[PDB]
């Protein structure tokens, strides 16, 4: 006489995240006068040793 | 690796140029020749957990 017996309980769990932000906050603007703009010294200088 | 001091980065040349650091919260004196100093930040971060 023979008898037999088995239990194979098996799993695989899989599990990811991805998250990404790209969030931009501007918080001033500013626009410069068209003429009689006041250079600074280190460039004219520059412009004057030329 | 950084050596020995060869410029002088504090040779103001009788100017006043104050830069206020923003960062910081405080003015500073630059030299007079220093063609810019600026106090903008940025961070970087990188993990990997494994």
């Amino acid at each position: 006489n023979s008898a037999f017996k088995q239990a194979i309980q098996a799993s695989h769990k899989k599990d990811s995240s991805f998250i990404r932000i790209h969030k931009v906050m501007k918080v001033l603007n500013f626009t410069t006068k068209a003429k009689d703009l006041h250079l600074s010294d280190v460039f004219l200088k520059a412009l004057n040793h030329l | 690796q950084f050596r020995n001091r060869v410029i002088n980065t504090k040779s103001f040349g009788g100017q006043c140029r104050k830069v206020f650091s923003g960062d910081g919260k405080d003015f500073y004196r630059l030299s007079g020749n220093v063609l810019s100093y600026t106090f903008q930040v940025k961070i970087n971060n990188d993990f990997n957990y494994e």
